[PDB]
């Protein structure tokens, strides 16, 4: 059984209970069920995550240089920062998207793909 | 010849008599004052005026060198030491051995909390048995080193025989 | 500096000059404390201290009140005293060393006491 | 069952060992602060009683 | 073990003798000082007299 | 003169209230000071519990690691304040930094100096020894942002051997409302 | 004079003057009655000298 | 504790510290309300707001506008009614419980009818 943390540099931002969590890493697209080996992975530059649980449907999130602890009781999640898909705009992360320093245009192609885009 | 300057802050803050050192003197005394007397007291106008001073700063600051805390431990427990009941004038073989007890050192195992207590049954103590020290101050003027080794083998065993009202057993 | 000679004039109104800043800084110092002070101005209220307590000297007169002996500092000794002092080179040594204290050799002394 | 039972007692009789050194320790200064506290509880009853005589003459 | 526990015994044993000891020392400590009082109650009544 | 004297009164009697003010503004602060510490406290925890995972499979050869074949040169980093009123705080962080240095060129490296806040890069404006690079604008409210840029120009300046051996860090250690002290920590290697 | 700090501090000879200074409530009139109640134990001795 | 008796003192002595540390506090509480205190600082301030409303009294000045009699406390049952309170033994009790009230017995029928 799992229970998920996702924690930011500055705060414990969001956690509840899990049985699908889906995170992309450096090494690929992977997804940590209720019972996973240890793992520990760095996600991609514009990166987002999406979390599921037994108990409700699932949430939808951009991240900034994350990284992820699994053990198959507990998952934690390790963020330079996090932004929610209620709080990103569409017109701030197409422009983000848009300009040429290195981390602003992956933190806005992450705010673009927890978008859905 | 000069001036015992009570001071209405330490007198409201509990410090009875209220003896403002530094502003209080005596510039007479100290030819009269008798030899015992001389010898415990001789620095004990000094280490309280600086301890006055050390205070005043060091109650706005986070923290201060183990030398300076000492200063300032030593200067807190001799306050409490000085101060006594109203119509409770003390014997001069009594009043010595009182200031023996602080200038020497001999409360810096016991808290602030207990002193005046922990001087009090001691100074009965020494009047019960061990009266030798109080006569022979008496009867020659002198903390002589024969009497003063004397008191230390007895301070000892009364701060084993003494607990404070809170924290353990001296020693 | 016509009576005096220059060394000794010039040392005395250095002197002077310090302890009337620290006088006119002293407002200030009473409410906030030492370090609220500019660091042009908290480098000279430190030597400020230093020279106020060095003006400090157990006199043979003071032997009847505090059972030490009295004394003696010669002139030569007494200008280059101040002369280092403000110029700076004591500014290491805490401010109780400098009381009660006749000249160089026993500065020094109480410093090593400490 | 024998050999591993002989290193298993000999690490828990160790263990006691130094257990045991504590317990000698804090029973001495247990037992020790108890009596000077009783001692100065005796003391400040006869203080006490003292009191009470000087005030009753 | 056996010198831990022979330890424990003798800690103990030099306990209750000291403890013996000052309590012994605390009957005459509180005769001593009771006597002491008890001279100021009478000192007290003269004065009174 | 009375004149002046009530004139005195009138001064001390409004700083009364302005200092009164800021002793409670200052208590005000020290909370959300405290929240923000307890709220970052997780993360580093859980980073630390990483890092020991990944030392434990690594064959631990980071340059971060390892100490230099000479001890040319080394950083310290000293945090201190952008606004006044503080007291002893930056008189203790300045105290403590100028100890460090006489153990570094006790040892034979000359120390180079990163400073955080306007207080500190004032004092070594006055005693005459460089800053290599400053930051002013946030000490009494950082954000990452700020901390990423000051961590990656102490790893540079490490990992360029115009270089250091070693790096160290100079603040004062919240430990309670009413006790905290300068301390001296090596953060590399 | 019987008083701890006194007695320690600004010890009052015989044919001194020692001004007992202070503000109103503050123990003076009690530093001087404790004062003339420690000279008892002198007094009880017949020689005027003591 | 010459002319009153000891326990008088030292009860009168901790009323005066709880509302010290109250009328100290009385700043923290208006400019950033009672959370922002301790468990022993609320704790503290619980005693201290009851102590300050205990010290109110229904007076025979009152019993024209009220009605119900002005209340006689002795002195015996005032000491040991504050030595009770600064103990904490009242904690549970409102501060509408401690208002205009004549001793310690009538504390008890205005906080059980209350």
């Amino acid at each position: 059984d799992l229970n998920v943390e996702i924690v930011a540099v500055e705060r414990e931002l969001w956690s509840g209970p899990a049985t699908f969590v889906f995170t992309r890493t450096t090494a690929g697209e992977i997804g940590i069920l209720p019972r996973h080996i240890p793992l520990v992975a760095q996600l991609v530059d514009d990166a987002m995550v999406r979390v599921e649980r037994e108990g409700e449907d699932d949430l939808r999130i951009a991240v900034d240089g994350g990284f992820l602890s699994v053990t198959e009781e507990t998952v934690r999640i390790l963020v330079e920062n996090a932004q929610f898909e209620s709080e990103i705009d569409a017109d701030a992360a197409k422009e983000d998207a848009a300009s040429d320093d290195e981390r602003t245009a992956a933190w806005g192609r992450a705010r673009l793909r927890a978008l859905g885009q | 010849d000069g001036q015992c300057f009570l001071e209405s802050d330490l007198f409201n803050q509990g410090v009875r008599p209220a003896i403002n050192v530094g502003v209080s003197v005596s510039r007479v005394g100290g030819a009269a004052q008798i030899k015992a007397m001389k010898e415990v007291a001789g620095s004990l106008r000094l280490d309280l005026s600086q301890y006055r001073e050390l205070e005043a700063f060091a109650a706005f600051a986070s923290d201060l060198d183990a030398a300076s805390k000492a200063q300032l431990d030593r200067g807190a427990r001799l306050v409490e030491l000085l101060k006594q009941p109203q119509y409770s004038p003390l014997a001069v073989e009594e009043q010595v051995v009182a200031i023996f007890l602080g200038t020497q050192g001999h409360l810096d195992s016991v808290p602030v909390e207990d002193v005046q207590r922990f001087e009090s049954e001691l100074l009965e103590h020494v009047k019960a048995s061990h009266s030798d020290i109080f006569d022979g101050i008496r009867e020659t003027k002198k903390l002589s080193e024969e009497a003063e080794e004397k008191l230390v083998s007895v301070i000892n065993e009364f701060k084993k025989g003494f607990q404070a009202s809170d924290g353990s057993s001296v020693v | 500096p016509a009576i005096v000679g220059d060394e000794h004039y010039r040392v005395a109104q250095e002197v002077i000059r310090i302890l009337q800043r620290y006088k006119d800084l002293q407002d200030i110092i009473a409410i906030l404390g030492i370090d609220e002070l500019s660091e042009e101005d908290k480098q000279l209220v430190n030597r400020a201290r230093r020279i106020e307590r060095f003006l400090s000297q157990n006199m043979m007169a003071a032997e009847q009140f505090t059972g030490q002996p009295g004394s003696t500092v010669p002139l030569k000794e007494t200008i280059e005293a101040f002369d280092k002092l403000t110029k700076g080179e004591f500014d290491h040594l805490p401010e109780q060393a400098f009381f009660l204290i006749g000249g160089l050799d026993d500065l020094a002394k109480k410093a090593e006491s400490l | 069952a024998e050999r591993e039972a002989m290193l298993a007692k000999t690490a828990a009789d160790n263990r006691k060992s130094a257990e045991q050194v504590a317990a000698a320790q804090a029973d001495y200064e247990k037992e020790m602060a108890e009596a000077r506290a009783q001692a100065s509880a005796l003391r400040d009853e006869a203080r006490a009683a003292g009191r009470s005589v000087v005030d009753e003459k | 073990l056996a010198d831990a526990d022979a330890m424990h015994a003798k800690a103990l044993a030099d306990a209750k003798a000291e403890s013996e000891k000052v309590t012994e020392e605390a009957k005459q400590d509180s005769e001593r000082i009771a006597a002491q009082l008890s001279e100021q109650a009478g000192s007290e009544a003269e004065r009174i007299k | 003169t009375l004149r002046e004297l009530r004139g005195r009164i009138r001064s001390a009697g409004s700083i009364k209230k302005i200092t009164k003010a800021q002793e409670l503004i200052a208590t005000s602060r020290i909370a959300k000071a405290q929240a923000r510490v307890e709220a970052a406290r997780p993360y580093a925890a859980e980073i630390t519990n990483m890092l020991t995972e990944l030392a434990g499979a690594s064959a631990l050869d980071h340059p971060l690691l390892v100490e230099r074949k000479q001890p040319k040169r080394a950083g310290v980093l000293v945090v201190s304040s952008d606004r006044g009123l503080c007291g002893a705080y930056n008189a203790n962080v300045l105290r403590r930094a100028e100890e460090l240095f006489s153990l570094l060129r006790d040892e034979g490296k000359d120390p180079v100096l990163y400073v955080v806040g306007r207080k500190a890069l004032g004092y070594f404006s006055f005693r005459q020894r460089t800053v290599v690079e400053s930051w002013t604008g946030f000490s009494e409210r950082p954000t990452y942002e700020n901390a990423r840029e000051i961590a990656d120009t102490l790893v540079n300046a490490f990992m360029a051997g115009l270089g250091v051996d070693e790096l160290h860090i100079v603040f004062t250690e919240f430990r309670s409302m009413l006790s905290q002290t300068a301390v001296a920590r090596r953060a590399a290697p | 004079t019987g008083i701890k700090a006194i007695d320690a501090m600004t010890p009052i000879g015989r044919g001194q003057r020692q001004l007992i200074i202070g503000d109103r409530k503050t123990g003076k009139t009690a530093v001087c009655v404790d004062t003339i109640l420690n000279q008892r134990e002198a007094w009880l001795t017949g020689d005027p000298k003591q």
